[PDB]
């Protein structure tokens, strides 16, 4: 949902306070794709 | 009414309503930014 995936693009265009909006919408995101990959290993894991 | 508070500052000074709205968190312009800048946490209220 972020305007551009690219972070430093953003941050250069956009202002401190409305920057802080967008940046959220990225770090969210990708914290939550990382949990997934750690939660899918520890089942795998368990099989072997 | 019910808080209290450690310290309260009362700045002073004299606007003209052209750029007035100016004085709020996170605005640009001439005043926001060379005359009186608001940090971006600031709590407190503005009269006119």
């Amino acid at each position: 949902g972020a305007i551009s995936s690219v972070l430093n693009d953003i941050l250069s265009r956009l202002d401190p306070p409305e920057a802080e909006v967008q940046i959220d919408r990225l770090i969210t995101g990708r914290l939550q794709s990382l949990q997934t990959y750690v939660t899918q290993q520890l089942i795998r894991a368990a099989e072997i | 009414n019910d808080l209290c508070f450690t310290n309260v500052y009362a700045d002073s000074f004299v606007i003209r309503g052209d750029e007035v709205r100016q004085i709020a968190p996170g605005q640009t312009g001439k005043i926001a930014d060379y005359n009186y800048k608001l940090p971006d946490d600031f709590t407190g209220c503005v009269i006119a």
